[PDB]
């Protein structure tokens, strides 16, 4: 078992800022308001979207066949977050209901989703860098 | 990059 | 990897 050094690890950063998002909208859904809804998802959308840059910024210097996965990743992480936007929206408009509970539950479990992605991305890159480093 | 914003500014709605 | 590991329990432990 090898581990990679991850001092100035970017995406491996960003990528455990994504989970800490998660983690946040996980333990706080229950004291918001049908208001502070949008807060926890942007804050995740915004943690999201340095993590995609910092991924970006490195895809031309791994070998060309690894961008393939890798974006493969990257789209599916867009579809987890548009999830949990759509989650959002039910939660906003069953905020007076019997429906709310289910719909923050559905709110957890694709943000969830989400950080369990981005970790399949982490993987995905690391996996790139590390085939690479035997490569010449 | 550029769906992600698309979202992001959905998000701003 | 190990402190990400440890959020990525973490995250087990919220389910």
């Amino acid at each position: 078992m090898a581990n990679l050094d991850r001092t100035d690890d970017l995406v491996y950063l960003n990528v455990m800022e994504l989970v800490r998002a998660v983690l946040e909208l996980k333990n706080e859904l229950s004291q918001l308001p049908p208001e502070g809804y949008v807060v926890v998802v942007k804050n995740v959308g915004l943690t999201l979207r340095k993590l995609i840059g910092s991924v970006d910024d490195l895809l031309p210097s791994l070998p060309s066949s690894s961008r393939t996965e890798i974006e493969g990743t990257q789209k599916l992480l867009n579809k987890d977050l548009a999830e949990l936007i759509n989650k959002m929206r039910l939660a906003q408009q069953n905020a007076v209901t019997s429906l709310s509970e289910e719909a923050k539950r559905q709110m957890l479990t694709a943000s969830h989703t989400l950080a369990v992605d981005a970790k399949n991305l982490l993987d995905a890159v690391d996996q790139a860098k590390v085939l690479a480093n035997l490569a010449h | 990059m550029e769906e992600l914003d698309a979202l992001l500014e959905e998000l701003e709605r």
